[PDB]
């Protein structure tokens, strides 16, 4: 009964700020954390970061400074990512995933992803 | 530190021969991995959990490996829906980082 | 008193005391007594009475009842459904004014507590896929937290002393019963006596 | 002897060569100890004479109590048994017991 609806493709401008939403519905949102990763057109997967819906915690990778920002809300039961400094190579697809503590560790459920392309 | 190469980037099997891919990791930090299938266009599909377990929602006919700082995975055979990317996982420290991935190619002959 | 998770337990037996004087006083704010009517405590005789005492916040008195929900009712102290007990609770705001920051309560646990379970232990609670070790951090929390018992707070933040009385009825011997009263004597008159 | 103090559900604190007599009994979870300080002395080294035993305490313990042992202050105790007999007692004029006759010992008895 787990599903995830995301936004469509986006076109961004260098030196600007954009928003991407990951929507979760049909299941409880309080317990399990939410993870964000990227795919740069079939290259190696990068763990963008993660957040805790309950404690409002935020965790990044070793090198993420520039757009390190996380946000969630329970009224809409969704999460919003803010992207800044879209300089030259951030055109890629974002994937929003949910893990399970009682069973199925390590990002059991995935999403369709949102593809953002940088252009003038 | 943090490095994952699994000694290969892509492997090729033509017909019938069993497919096996390792996930050699860095120095001893722990024993917890995963393997995901990445079809060309849609979301990744989890293949194996900790390199030796089973999935309820997947027709699992797989062979795994033991424990320690080295990991290996063996799949049944090269079916008609095996052309995809292979991703390994490593979740010990908070800065999660995976490898470069593995690509399975069906080596067609003349 | 003791902490809510390390609730204080006392065993009373081999005595005669009046239970009517408790609810007679007007200083007892909350008295929810499910086992028997308040006026029948002195009438009946019991055995090996047990008292569980702790301190809770102002707006959680409804949590202490047999077979209901509540974070404290799940991870700190839970009443079984088949519980013929009795519950008293009263304000202690003047006894913790500045405020008090020595109260701890469980907030995270794997599952609900067992009935009358004295679960005392410490551990770094983990709620993430990655294993938890070393120093606390993400998915590595301390399950014990303090209380915001400021001296300028109203209902919901005033400390409440809560005591729960339980008992077993006539396992084999009888030690504690209600008090009995005796009248004066008369002579040279045909009287029916109950000596 | 002092090894553990777990689950202390009860506690009680209270108070010719003379010989002391005791009788220990347990009926439906009630423990009775009857005592006698010094009876009539006829001769030495043997229990001659007659004297009734008066109750001392009554304890609501609730145990089955199967075996027992004595204690000594290191640096003789005759032990009998009880059977379901029938006796005839001759109470004195002050309430005390002075004569007892068995009912299953001799045809004259
Ligand atoms: C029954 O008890 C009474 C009361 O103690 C005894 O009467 C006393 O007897 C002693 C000697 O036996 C006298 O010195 C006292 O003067 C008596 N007092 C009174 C008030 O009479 C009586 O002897 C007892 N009888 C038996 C058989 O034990
Ligand atoms: C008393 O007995 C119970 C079992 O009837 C046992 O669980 C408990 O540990 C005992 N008390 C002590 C102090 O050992
Ligand atoms: C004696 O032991 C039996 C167990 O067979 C128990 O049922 C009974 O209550 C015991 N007696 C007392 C007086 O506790």
């Amino acid at each position: 009964e787990v599903q995830l609806q995301q936004s469509g493709p986006e076109l961004v401008k260098p030196g600007a700020s954009v928003k991407i939403s990951c929507k979760t519905s049909g299941y409880t949102f309080t317990e399990y954390t939410i993870y964000w990763v990227k795919q740069s057109l079939g290259k190696s997967l990068e763990w963008i970061g993660g957040n805790n819906p309950n404690n409002d915690d935020t965790t990044y990778k070793q090198f993420f400074k520039g757009k390190a920002t996380l946000t969630v809300d329970k009224s809409s039961s969704t999460a919003y990512m803010e992207l800044r400094s879209l300089t030259s190579e951030d055109s890629a697809v974002y994937y929003c995933a949910r893990d399970g503590y009682p069973y199925y560790y390590a990002l059991d459920f995935w999403g369709q992803g949102t593809s953002v392309t940088v252009s003038s | 530190d943090i490095v994952m190469t699994q000694s290969q980037k892509f492997m090729s099997t033509s017909v019938g021969d069993r497919v096996s891919v390792t996930c050699k990791s860095s120095q001893n930090v722990g024993t917890n991995v995963a393997w995901y299938q990445q079809k060309p266009g849609q979301s990744p599909k989890a293949l194996i959990y900790s390199a030796s377990y089973r999935y309820s929602g997947v027709p699992d006919h797989f062979t795994g490996s033991g424990s320690g700082t080295d990991f290996t995975l063996t799949i049944s055979n090269v079916q008609s829906a095996d052309l995809a990317e292979y991703f390994c996982q490593q979740y010990n420290n908070y800065p999660w980082t995976f490898g470069g991935g593995t690509k399975l190619e069906i080596k067609r002959t003349v | 008193f003791a902490s809510v998770y390390a609730w204080n337990r006392k065993r009373i037996s081999n005595c005669v005391a009046d239970y009517s004087v408790l609810y007679n006083s007007a200083s007892f704010s909350t008295f929810k007594c499910y086992g028997v009517s308040p006026t029948k405590l002195n009438d009946l005789c019991f055995t090996n009475v047990y008292a569980d005492s702790f301190v809770i916040r102002g707006d959680e008195v409804r949590q202490i009842a047999p077979g209901q929900t509540g974070k404290i009712a799940d991870y700190n102290y839970k009443l079984p459904d088949d519980f013929t007990g009795c519950v008293i609770a009263w304000n202690s705001n003047n006894l913790d004014s500045k405020g008090n920051y020595n109260y701890l309560y469980r907030l995270f646990r794997k599952s609900n507590l067992k009935p009358f379970e004295r679960d005392i232990s410490t551990e770094i609670y983990q709620a993430g896929s990655t294993p938890c070790n070393g120093v606390e951090g993400f998915n590595c929390y301390f399950p014990l937290q303090s209380y915001g018992f400021q001296p300028t707070n109203g209902v919901g933040y005033q400390p409440y002393r809560v005591v729960v009385l339980s008992f077993e009825l006539l396992h084999a011997p009888a030690t504690v019963c209600g008090p009995k009263k005796s009248t004066n004597l008369v002579k040279n008159k045909c009287v029916n006596f109950n000596f | 002897v002092y090894s553990s103090a777990n689950n202390c559900t009860f506690e009680y604190v209270s108070q010719f060569k003379n010989l002391r007599e005791f009788v220990f009994k347990n009926i439906d979870g009630y423990f009775k100890i009857y005592s006698k300080h010094t009876p009539i002395n006829l001769v030495r080294d043997l229990p001659q004479g007659f004297s009734a035993l008066e109750p001392l305490v009554d304890l609501p313990i609730g145990i089955n109590i199967t075996r027992f042992q004595t204690l000594l202050a290191l640096h003789a105790y005759y032990v009998g048994y009880l059977q379901p007999r029938t006796f005839l007692l001759k109470y004195n004029e002050n309430g005390t017991i002075t004569d007892a006759v068995d009912c299953a010992l001799d045809p004259l008895s």
